[PDB]
């Protein structure tokens, strides 16, 4: 129905423009925190590319 | 009955109910296609002979 189509468009747009601070946090600040913590672990990191 | 004990096919009528519960329609309409089709078929707890 036409009413549902317009409602779905409105809901999707507001999900796209949500004011969430997480994605920027994961790019600029999260790697720094892991770098500081890493030397202090009992089990040092073990990684593959 | 001999076919019943060896066949691996099971008739579960809840499949129809689940797919019919997500039909978009207005509640101010005199006729409802989703409810009418459920009214016509209506076979549960039977033998399916």
């Amino acid at each position: 129905t036409q009413s549902l189509v317009s409602s779905m468009r409105g809901t999707l747009d507001k999900l796209k423009l949500i004011k969430s601070m997480t994605p920027m946090y994961l790019q600029q600040l999260a790697p720094v925190e892991l770098a500081v913590i890493a030397p202090m672990l009992p089990f040092p990191p073990f990684q593959v590319p | 009955v001999l076919l019943q004990r060896i066949s691996p096919l099971q008739i579960d009528p809840t499949i129809i109910s689940n797919t019919m519960s997500t039909v978009s329609e207005s509640t101010t309409q005199t006729l409802s296609p989703a409810s009418s089709i459920l009214g016509k078929l209506r076979p549960s707890n039977s033998d399916f002979s």
